DNA sequence: GGTTCAGCAAGGTGATGCTTTAGATTTTTCAT
DNA sequence: AGTGAAAAATCTAAAGCATCACCTTGCTGAACC
């Protein structure tokens, strides 16, 4: 193995030669220096004794530029957990087993998270075993696993076998941490962290390197940031290829100073320094460097990030369409960006150099931006979050105008690379390193990773503080056996209550209609008082004995609310509100000190010792179970165990031998052993799914290890304590700019810009911690936790509606929060003249307070406790009620669509329109995949942008009629006016082609058919590069034969004509028709059908749900709307019978 | 110790296979004046009241009131168990919910026994006030069901008329609208296609015929129906079954909303 | 307005109960010869005429040639009220503007109508080619029948072929290859099993057989089948029984010119 | 080259209505013996024995043995068309790949060739083992029919006993427990509607509703069925059709676990 | 007064429309 | 403004089941010899 050590030799010192001329002089004097770190990537840097190891090289940057790169070695970590006193043979064998391959093995005792009888102090002990490099690490994996998961099934027999007696490799028992990376279990076991300013030491050459943290210095250096963006030559109406293309203009942007390369070869004429400023906030410095081709243009590039020296650059959906682009035409004249500037591509198809981060922004809008799903573009982000419109350009028409003029195609470039550069540094740049400094992930990797591999690196961080062994992934597992004694098929918590309670257009300035209880009124006009006194003492924390002005606020209130007992029946403009903390769910784990590792059931709970009744030891919470499984019984799958021994049996390995009934695999033998049910019970039990919905109960113990616990505390309140920080340096910053003091205001901004990214971070992470609770497989997942805190939810949330069902007209439940609005009459929210001189004024949410009111009468706890100082023994008796609806504000629109039949709810869809008309959040609609159709997006684009016009449901219906009613005329006059060539466009459906025409089989579908159209057009030499996805229209002349065999594509509309007709005569069955045109062969009743139902549930149905006749007439309702509508509005009606005859008495079977 | 003999046994299959269609549980009552059925929809509309005495049921005995808060979801599924000549005995017990039935051949060569525990539930009871239930009408239960299935497709309700020119039976629809006439041909010394047709006025209601379909299910037990009718109150229906007892089932109508305001 | 009088009026509630998925909109078009249908069905494929001459009927009653286009299957869901006994009485009106349906029991005692606003569309009328066909076959419908149904699922395309000694029906499919063979009936005059063949020069056509025992049942309005069949032409189904009935099919080959090799 | 006559075409056509459910494949054996077929149902719990004597056909002229393994759902799909009167006649040839076989009329007119392909498949050959029965009753099948589908609502596993009373149908289940019993018929000399009982020891045991209905639709080919029982031996049931043959079921009783019981 | 053939009620049965279960396909969601 | 893969909603074919018109059969009544 010389030739590869050799070869990875050969990689290290080259990505080391590459980053000494790039800027990171290595750490080779001894002293001490400061830095703060940047990037985080493994290496192979080897020791003076020429003994083979893995390193890792930290990137550090100084406030002056002095960057330096350190590189100091580390061992990976591998941990086995063996049978009970016979580990030291185990660890001789496999430390004899390779001479020198092992780096390291010992064993040191720890604690593990789910071992019953906890109290006692007992232990359970792996063996640590350490290899001096990784791919030796995954050498012996690839050896081991296999025998692992065979022997893990012998150690599975040895239990039940140790369960039935209750009722050398082999000595292996389990093992871990296969799936922490190098560099993540580095810093998990080090706590390196990168985002903090550090000092390193390092004495002589034979001492390792010394870091430690300074913490107090809470300011950060800015970065060399370089934001850089592409423009590509093409031929029309085709996506640009990176073998014939070629770059006309690169724009870039390095720490406010721009710069702009163009190839003179295409472009015209020379291009002068200018200047674009679109805010004053935004500087926009230009300088224009012009060279006469491509390779002059990218060695420009590439000598200018040597001597400039980015640490982080910064792209736009760079790992797509930038970066192969730039690589080919690199590896085209000669040159390739290995080799220059370190960026290769990954196993993963993403780009990451060895010391420049590349950084993506766009991975950001679809995670951590809030913005709506469908809308994650550039120019929508920088709208959203930067406030300003970026100018738009059609790619189509950018070649034309690559020779025309190029000034305004510069000005587009350069607005490209501000856009990504200050939408960058304004908000994801801080974001993404406060996200640093709790995430121990490089910036690349934190960037690019799931939400819930967040939280699995928060936890495994709180892990090995805490030094608990961390759980490996949760796999499936194969034929899991109910406690009835039935095998399984699906089994899952509960199933996501959504539910559109209403339909219709809603707004601040509509008129809508209250039906109010005056029961729950009453209520509230003897409540208010105490309400507003718990609101100010609790989520203000300040007495009310402080405040003076009480009582002119009380009267405001009861005047309110007393002119809003006078009518039940009342019509006024609607606030709309959204009724829910921002995920209740980590206050559910808070308030019922949940925690995954500590739900068990009655059996080993009884198997405890410690058992007590009337303590907090024993407590029980209530969730919902279902199971899709199959009813055959339990003897009957032994006896079909027992059947399926010893016979012949084909084996899936080609022309092998007579294989037996040990050596197979779990997944083989499951397909046979479902599908030989599957024949069973078609016959004899009638059934093969049976869906079984029942209730639990789960005892909850005490914290063995509150591990999940104190990490949700401690962030919550460490995001509270940010927010008051950042509030006192916003007062500090709003006294600062009238007080003129320029460095001192700059600092102070670059503070609060701060603390504002470490509370946005840490908000962003609490509303993380639910969805990483909500999916199977994590490595921390419960089932039962993900059941209780749904099913609480849904709780506390139905109980919520319950309440709000009086004082107006609640909307659409949800499984984040109630979507609803409430009278303009009911008070919205209360400013305090408050004596105080930390806070002049007290802004108090009236909502707010009533569901603060809900959350804690409704739920009474006493498991609350607090553990102030163990050295006096005191322990205070207090209760955490610390659930915040927060309303979020009085929005200006609310739209929500109905469902195509007879009762049923939808499924998360609705929209939500902030008050300058900005779309504040949109989910579960068809703008949301960028597939289907582009016929419906330009019409539900123009159906949303009309829902903000008029006064009352007839005018904003009459608007919707109009957009709907000019696009059905449209689509109604076979799109005649318009010219035909972006029709072909606009109405056909771009489909992708997964495998090939032979895999399925002889199953045949659409996009099967598609591509068999494909391969008759001109052979198997489109077959053999069939990695296009097809675009197709749906043939209409051949009636009767189903769609899913009735798709022709546009590809056949290109050819040279003769071939054309002929070959079109030949598809449509009929030799003896006369037109070629695209009139007839459309389908055009399946596209009204699409557009049809598209406009049925949107708008009509919701009309019709909204008292309102039809905005579209010449659309028909469905049988079912049809009739409960001509039902309902007929005053005849359906008399009971407790009224026309009357009561009798009330009896029942009593027990005696 | 309840014992029940029916020796005529299609007419406990033909009540028992009218109320699965619109009525999931109801409470059988038993008392020395016979077995009684008072029960309302759980749709809470119509309801339904069995009277049978022991002039017909042969063997039969019973000397205190209880009640049985019967399936009838699943009590017709075990009922069809005996053919249409088979003799039917219900026993019954005491202190347990088991209610047993023993089906007889006629010719005896089939002998079965069935057991069923029953449970206990809590519904409402609702007497009915005497008054005069005038414009009755007797008609054959074939024809007056046949044509009850059959105005179903046309339309969802129905406008009932007792006034001199026959009956009117003006269903209300959408496609539509059919109307039926009974012409009074008393002259048949025949009693099955002779209507009588009494009244004291001439009295317009309404009714709903998607209820009017799982009321028509009780055909084959009396040859004759007798449905009567006035204002602001529901139709009562009688199918006599004339060896013991009879089936008054009761229909609330629709009504305006009284004077608009 | 066509409110002829039938002595039984089981004929058009049959050919309403078969042909409910043949067409799913027709016009009735009543001239002095009758009353005759010409409708072209939702796949687009066969134009299906139904002719019920005048003189058939017992009465004809109209003002001139109306054409009323009601939807086919909507007055399906009514029509089988009557019976097949049930007779359809005589009215005269002139300017109805609302058609009405008149329904009488066989025992005189009971009469309905069933009423429908006019509502019209305008079908285009497609010109019929006409010669005399080489070969004309005649069997019972019965078996015919029961063969059509149980040969159709098993193959999907049969190869239809007549020669002198016997025509045959030849469908393959993956569970294998059956055929029909049908002699002539020549010592045989009873009507009930004659299969009488007129046959010019043996032809070979080719259809599908889904289309031929689904859309196209409605078998017991005749009683003997007659297919007219030549070459180079579409299928001619003939149901036919004296003046009470004549409806006919023209199913067309939908057989490509090689054009797939 | 293989040739059988059969002047009824009832019981040909019923076996593959009465088989198709249990088996999907199967292999024919053709020999001088007659018609073999052993098989085991798709679930491999029932076996199935189909028996054709030699001497029960009218003509029945052969080569030697040969084993033939197409499959059965095909064959019912393909053979269906014949009814209850229509004579049978199949042809073969030994260098041919296919066989014929002519569905014919007495009148010679009706007439219809089938030509089936063979697919290959040959499963193995197990040896059914021959022992007593301990307890046979002969019973009628229309009676068994009503009985299985009387017993397949109530519940599932159904306990049969066989005692010297006669026999003892039982059912368990959430809606009761059903319980029928059937006695010595000794005053009634007819057998088309009577039962016969030999018996040697009392036997009871568990089997499978779904099972016993799957064996039970078989009712069609004998006035009488005989089922019989002997200790831990598949329940065995004898079609006893004719002289023609047998067509026997073998079904294993199910095992309770004595756990909870 | 025996006979006998037709009339009519009634069970068995093929055919049918609605309902319910089962397998393949797309669609959302989550990781990247 | 990318990608891939899994859980779930959706679409489609086949079996269950209650119902309806019709075929065949047993019981019975009135004309006949
Ligand atoms: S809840 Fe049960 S298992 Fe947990 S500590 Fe208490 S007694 Fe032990
Ligand atoms: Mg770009
Ligand atoms: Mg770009």
């Amino acid at each position: 193995s010389s030739v590869s050590a050799l070869k990875r030799l050969e990689r290290s010192q080259w990505t080391d030669k590459m980053d000494l001329r790039f800027g990171f002089e290595r750490l080779k004097e001894p002293g001490e220096k400061t830095g703060w770190l940047i990037n985080m990537h493994p290496t192979e840097i080897l020791d003076e004794d020429k003994r083979l190891g893995s390193a890792v090289d930290y990137y550090f940057i100084q406030d002056d530029g002095s960057r330096f790169k350190v590189a100091l070695p580390y061992k990976p970590y591998f941990y086995i957990a063996t049978r009970k006193g016979c580990e030291r043979e185990v660890s001789s064998f496999l430390s004899k087993k390779f001479q020198g391959k092992i780096a390291k093995v010992e064993t040191v005792p720890k604690e593990d998270l789910d071992l019953p009888n906890h109290l006692v102090g007992l232990k359970r002990n792996y063996i640590r075993l350490s290899f001096h490099t990784v791919e030796d690490l995954v050498k012996v994996r690839k050896e081991i696993s296999p025998a692992v998961k065979k022997n893990r099934e012998q150690d599975h027999a040895s239990d039940a076998y140790t369960a039935l007696l209750s009722s050398q490799l082999d000595n292996i028992v389990d093992m871990r941490e296969y799936d922490v990376p190098y560099h993540i279990r580095l810093s998990i076991d080090l706590k390196i962290h990168v985002a903090h300013w550090y000092n390193v030491r390092y004495r002589g050459n034979a001492f390792p390197v010394e870091i430690t943290r300074r913490d107090d210095l809470v300011e950060r250096p800015d970065p060399v940031v370089l934001a850089f963006d592409i423009e590509t030559t093409k031929l029309p109406l085709k996506f640009p290829d990176a073998e014939t293309d070629q770059i006309m203009m690169i724009s870039y942007m390095i720490d406010g100073q721009g710069y702009l390369i163009t190839n003179r070869e295409i472009v015209s004429e020379d291009i002068e320094d200018f200047e674009f400023t679109p805010k004053p906030e935004y500087e926009g410095p230009f300088c224009v460097f012009n060279e006469p081709d491509e390779a002059h243009l990218i060695q420009r590039w590439f000598e200018h990030v040597q001597e400039t020296k980015p640490t982080i650059m910064v792209t736009y959906n760079g790992d797509f369409f930038d970066w192969p682009f730039v690589e080919a035409r690199a590896a085209v004249h000669g040159l390739s960006m290995q080799q220059e500037i370190g960026f290769q591509k990954d196993s993963q198809g993403e780009y990451k150099a060895p010391q420049c981060i590349h950084m993506d922004c766009l991975r950001w809008v679809k995670r951590d931006s809030y913005l709506p799903v469908g809308s994650h573009n550039l120019k929508a982000a920088a709208k959203a979050k930067l406030g300003y419109d970026p100018v738009e350009l059609d790619p189509e028409d950018m070649c034309r105008m690559a020779t025309e003029q190029p000034q305004t195609l510069a000005t587009y470039s350069v607005s490209d690379a501000v856009a990504t550069y200050y939408l960058y540094m304004k908000y994801v740049h801080p974001f993404i390193f406060a996200l640093c400094t709790i995430i121990p992930m490089e910036p690349d990797e934190v960037l690019r990773k799931g939400s819930g591999t967040l939280c699995e690196a928060l936890l495994m961080v709180q892990a090995f503080h805490a030094n608990i062994i961390f759980p490996n992934k949760q796999e499936q597992e194969f034929n899991k056996l109910t406690d009835d004694g039935h095998v399984l098929d699906s089994e899952t918590y509960v199933g996501g209550h959504v539910e559109a309670l209403e339909s219709g257009v809603f707004r601040s300035d509509i008129p809508c209609r209250f039906r109010m209880n005056p029961a729950a009124f009453d209520f509230l006009l003897q409540r208010v008082e105490k309400t507003l006194r718990h609101a100010l003492e609790e989520e203000e924390k300040v007495p009310v004995e402080q405040v003076t002005n009480f009582e002119e606020v009380c009267d405001e209130i009861k005047s309110k609310l007393a002119s809003l007992k006078d009518v039940p029946s009342r019509i006024e403009c609607p606030l709309i509100y959204h009724l829910d903390v921002g995920a209740m769910y980590p206050n559910i784990i808070l308030t019922n000190r949940l925690q995954p590792s500590a739900m068990v059931d009655e059996a080993t709970c009884a198997a405890c010792d410690f058992n007590k009744p009337g303590a907090n030891c024993q407590r029980k919470m209530a969730w919902q179970w279902r199971g899709e499984f199959m009813p055959a019984s339990r003897s009957e799958y032994h006896r079909i165990q027992h059947q399926l021994e010893s016979e012949k049996f084909p084996p899936l390995f080609p022309e092998g031998p007579a294989r037996a009934f040990h050596e197979l695999s779990r997944e083989e033998q499951a397909k046979y052993e479902k599908r030989r049910l599957a024949d069973y019970c078609r016959k004899a039990y009638k059934k093969i799914h049976i869906t079984k919905v029942e209730e639990r109960l789960t005892t909850i113990c005490q914290r063995e290890n509150s591990f999940y616990v104190d990490t949700v505390r401690a962030f919550r309140d460490r995001r509270y304590e940010f927010k008051g920080l950042h509030k006192v340096w916003k007062k500090k910053l709003s006294a600062a700019v009238e007080v003129g003091d320029a460095a001192e205001v700059k600092r102070c901004k670059n503070m609060e810009v701060l603390y504002d990214s470490l509370q946005l971070a840490h908000k962003c992470i609490l509303n993380s911690f639910y969805g990483y609770v909500m999916r199977k497989g994590a490595r921390w997942y419960s089932m039962e936790m993900a059941g209780i805190v749904c099913f609480t939810g849904a709780n506390i949330i139905t109980q919520a509606r319950e309440l709000i069902e009086q004082i107006g007209r609640p909307l659409e439940l949800d499984t984040d929060g109630i979507w609803c609005v409430l009278p303009n009459s009911f008070p919205e929210n209360f400013v305090f003249k408050t004596t105080n001189v930390k806070k002049p004024k007290v802004t108090i949410s009236y909502p707010g307070a009533m569901l603060n009111i809900m959350v804690k009468e409704g739920f009474t706890n006493d498991q609350y406790q607090e553990l102030a100082e163990p050295s006096s023994l005191t322990y205070v008796t207090r209760s955490e009620n610390s659930i915040f609806f927060e309303v979020d504000g009085p929005y200006l629109a609310m739209i929500l669509p109905a469902s195509k039949e007879e009762g049923k709810k939808l499924k998360k869809r609705y929209a939500v329109f902030n008050e300058d008309g900005s779309l504040a959040e949109l989910k579960g609609f068809e703008v949301k995949r960028r597939g289907e159709l582009q016929l419906i997006k330009i019409f539900q684009s123009s159906v949303f942008e009309a829902f903000l016009k008029g006064s009352t449901l007839e005018e904003v219906y009459g608007s919707v009629a109009k957009v709907a009613d000019y696009w059905l005329d449209v689509l109604y006059s076979k799109a005649a006016n318009m010219p035909d060539s972006e029709l072909f466009e606009l109405i056909s459906e771009n489909r992708s082609m997964s495998r090939k025409l032979e895999d399925y089989g002889e199953q045949k579908s659409t996009s099967i058919s598609t591509a068999k159209r494909l391969a008759e057009f001109l052979g198997d030499q489109m077959v053999k590069d069939a990695g296009l996805s097809c675009r197709y229209i749906i043939s209409r002349k051949p009636e009767g034969s189903p769609v899913t065999e009735r798709a022709i594509p546009l590809a056949i509309f290109q050819a040279e004509p003769t071939v054309r007709k002929h070959f079109l005569r030949k598809w449509l069955k009929s030799s003896s028709l006369q037109d070629f045109d695209i009139r007839a062969i459309l389908d055009w009743d399946y596209y009204i059908e699409r557009l049809g139902s598209a406009i049925q549930k949107i708008i009509t149905i919701p009309a019709a749900l909204q008292q309102v006749k039809n905005p579209v007439p010449r659309v028909k309702h469905p049988d079912w709307l049809h009739k409960k509508l001509l039902e309902k509005n007929d005053v005849y009606k359906q008399k009971k019978i407790s009224e026309l005859f009357t009561l009798e008495g009330r009896r029942q079977v009593t027990m005696a | 110790m309840f014992e029940a003999r029916l020796v005529q046994g299609s007419i406990l299959k033909k009540v028992l296979e009218a109320l699965k269609d619109l009525i999931n549980e109801a409470c059988w009552d038993i008392s020395s004046s016979g077995v009684n059925l008072q029960s309302m929809d759980s749709s809470h509309v119509s309801l339904v009241q069995l009277t049978l005495r022991s002039e017909g049921f042969d063997t039969y005995r019973c000397d205190r009131n209880l009640a049985m808060g019967v399936n009838l979801t699943s009590m017709s599924k075990i009922l069809k168990c005996a053919g249409n000549e088979d003799i039917i005995t219900l026993r019954a017990e005491d202190n347990a919910d088991t209610l047993a039935l023993v089906f007889e051949a006629p010719n005896q060569e089939k002998v079965s026994d069935y057991e069923m525990k029953l449970m206990d539930l809590d519904v409402e009871q609702l007497g009915i006030p005497e008054q005069e239930y005038s414009c009755v009408v007797k008609m054959p239960s074939g024809e007056f069901a046949r044509i009850c299935r059959d105005l179903s497709h046309i339309g969802d309700a129905v406008v009932i008329s007792c006034a001199k020119d026959g009956v009117k039976f003006s269903a209300s629809g959408e496609l539509g609208n059919g109307n039926i006439k009974l012409s009074q041909t008393s002259n048949v010394d025949k009693e099955e296609e002779a209507v009588t047709i009494e009244m004291n006025e001439p009295v317009q209601l309404t009714f709903a015929l998607r209820y009017l379909n799982f009321f028509t299910k009780a055909t084959p037990l009396s040859s004759t129906v007798t449905l009567s009718m006035s204002a602001d109150v529901p139709l009562v229906v009688e199918y006599k079954i004339a060896d013991m007892g009879h089936l008054k089932y009761y229909l609330a109508p629709k009504i305006e909303d009284e004077e608009g305001s």
